[PDB]
């Protein structure tokens, strides 16, 4: 389908790290101007 | 920006975008003319 997909593993992160890694990730998504996101997670991680 | 930085493309597109929507002209006219001293008979 000629799709450009940036695949990130959110699976392994320390609970102590928490928000910080997410901040880094979403900022890096903002610099790439990626406005479209697929979560692919269970309800817990989706909520986080 | 430093070579191979992650900010290069974003700042490039940033300058372009800010240029096309006329912000640069606005700031230029803001800090040069509008605040100038010199503006009958």
């Amino acid at each position: 389908k000629k799709w450009q997909v940036t695949a990130i593993n959110v699976g392994n992160i320390n609970n102590d790290k928490k928000d910080e890694t997410y901040r880094s990730l979403f900022q890096d998504l903002e610099l790439k101007k990626e406005r479209r996101v697929i979560l692919d997670c269970e309800r817990d991680k989706v909520n986080d | 920006t430093p070579k191979g930085s992650s900010l290069g493309t974003p700042v490039n597109l940033a300058v372009l975008k800010l240029s096309e929507q006329g912000v640069l002209d606005k700031l230029k006219n803001k800090w040069w003319y509008d605040k100038g001293e010199c503006g009958e008979k």
